[PDB]
């Protein structure tokens, strides 16, 4: 029974919709789902119904964690952004339909506050309605972004159709995408998944060359997953699990900085020593994510052995404190060699 | 991509980090629905050694496959002590997340910094592949001495041209809370009396 609750968000829209829900009677998972669902509307840069993501949540004293990671669609193939030569196509994987995998986010937060939502799902949506209908003023990073946006869309997606009209201090109405937050506030991810937004979605694929069919939509599934667990100096750090490398990532940055304490005793924040040293670590972490990350599923991620004690005290001795490591020798760990 | 934090009076917590991977994804609107497709696929391998967008690579366990998720470094985390909630964070900023958040852990336990310069506090990041390349972002560029001395080191520093994440944060302390927004976002963080 704290003080209250808090949020911290990334615009002032979602901040003042979390803090409404908190105190109209929502739990921390109810006032998730609904500025996740205003951010779909205020911050359409990345905030979204189109893409994905990832909760870590603790209630009533247990971790939990949610993935709403888009997947691959079907019909996708390991070759599918290479050219004849074998070349990568440039921006086929980033521009346009192709570069989409199958959308998560409403899935993901439909479970999250079915398993621990106190509100009626359709309270959690008359926010981000409401800010759809009628509109929220635009933020200056966001009129930057949309002016980089314009250059490398135009002229190949239909995205100054609904975001050309964006300018800063500017109230954005969006009226299609209101009409859409209803179906889902009163359907629930049926309407994205195997309803008229569906069939969108699915239209939109079929003009542009897109791979997502019904069949994509109808097999996504969030999945719950127990979250990676850190512990360091009486504390436990819950954090995102395999597909994300950010909790193998973070048990190996924790654990060698920890290992090398000595050479960081005495030394500022921000020093040169300071930013080597992290460096150093970095390399070490990125030739493992490179080598031995990915889906959960479709391969045996040897996770213990990238975060057992002995191992990350073992890749801790290899930061070199004084100079920059070869980086052509920094090799995956878990590497047999002679 | 994007992240926010929340705590409930009850002491339940909620880290969610979101995103259609670049910018406004792919660009894609779907007509008559008003929404915006990811270009999330890039984050898969497309060519083994072949960096992606972000300068990362991969080869077999993040190769391109039918219904498979692709890597993330997306990392929404929740710290507790003794059972309780004591730090609530994530940030946005592709392959440069989980080297945010170690800062920013860095920062609030080991140089006890108040949350709020935690946050604001310079961040920077390596990731072996560009080789010995240091980035940097321009709300705080890597200047002066440091950046002569990890130069005289054999470093390279570039701007990467976006900012070094946004961390949102809420860290509890017995039963107060306090809010941390990154001054690189335009982010707003709130106490609400239960």
């Amino acid at each position: 029974t704290l003080d209250g609750g808090a949020v911290a968000a990334p615009d002032q829209y979602g901040a003042k919709v979390a803090a409404e829900i908190l105190k109209k009677g929502g739990n921390a998972v109810d006032a998730a789902v609904a500025t996740a669902f205003t951010l779909a509307v205020t911050y359409p840069e990345a905030g979204n119904i189109g893409g994905g993501g990832f909760m870590t949540l603790y209630v009533d004293g247990k971790p939990y964690f949610l993935d709403y990671r888009e997947i691959a669609p079907k019909a996708a193939t390991k070759t599918m952004y290479l050219n004849e030569k074998g070349e990568v196509i440039e921006n086929l994987s980033l521009v346009g339909a192709k570069a989409a995998g199958v959308p998560g986010t409403v899935m993901g937060l439909w479970e999250a506050h079915q398993r621990f939502g106190k509100l009626k799902w359709s309270e959690l949506l008359t926010p981000a309605i409401g800010y759809a209908q009628t509109g929220f003023k635009v933020a200056d990073q966001q009129y930057q972004y949309r002016q980089d946006a314009i250059a490398l869309f135009n002229g190949k997606t239909n995205f100054g159709d609904y975001f050309g009209t964006m300018k800063p201090g500017e109230v954005f109405k969006q009226p299609e995408l209101a009409k859409t937050l209803e179906r889902i506030a009163d359907k629930g991810p049926d309407d994205f998944y195997k309803g008229e937004t569906a069939k969108l979605l699915i239209a939109q694929m079929k003009q542009d060359g897109g791979l997502i069919t019904s069949d994509d939509l109808v097999d996504y599934q969030a999945k719950w997953r127990e979250p990676m667990r850190i512990d360091w100096q009486g504390n436990t750090l819950y954090t995102a699990p395999l597909p994300s490398s950010g909790g193998i990532a973070l048990a190996q940055l924790i654990g060698i900085k920890e290992q090398r304490a000595a050479d960081f005793k005495g030394v500022e924040l921000n020093s040169a020593k300071y930013i080597h040293l992290l460096s150093e670590i970095e390399k070490r972490v990125f030739a493992d994510r490179a080598d031995y990350l990915g889906d959960p599923q479709f391969s045996k991620v040897p996770v213990a052995q990238l975060t057992d004690p002995k191992y990350i005290a073992k890749r801790a001795g290899e930061v070199n404190p004084d100079a920059i490591s070869a980086t052509e020798k920094v090799r995956p760990g878990l590497e047999p060699h002679q | 991509t994007t992240h926010f934090s929340i705590v409930d009076k009850d002491g339940n917590a909620v880290s969610n980090t979101y995103t259609l991977n670049w910018d406004f994804g792919s660009g894609v609107v779907v007509k008559g629905a008003g929404f915006l497709l990811n270009d999330e696929m890039d984050d898969f391998s497309s060519k083994p050694g072949v960096a992606n967008a972000f300068g990362v690579v991969g080869s077999d366990a993040n190769a391109i496959e039918p219904g498979k998720r692709m890597l993330s470094s997306m990392s929404p985390s929740i710290v507790t002590r003794d059972g309780h909630v004591s730090l609530v964070l994530g940030t946005p900023g592709g392959s440069r997340i989980f080297t945010s958040i170690f800062q920013v852990l860095n920062n609030v336990y080991d140089f006890h910094l108040p949350l709020e310069k935690a946050v604001a506090a310079q961040r920077v990041h390596h990731q072996l592949l560009p080789k010995d390349t240091i980035y940097y972002d321009a709300y705080a560029p890597l200047t002066g001495k440091v950046a002569d001395e990890l130069k005289a080191m054999g470093y390279t520093l570039e701007d990467q041209g976006w900012n070094m994440g946004d961390i949102q944060a809420i860290r509890v302390n017995g039963k107060a809370l306090e809010t941390a927004s990154d001054p690189r976002g335009r982010g707003v963080g709130m106490v609400v009396k239960p």
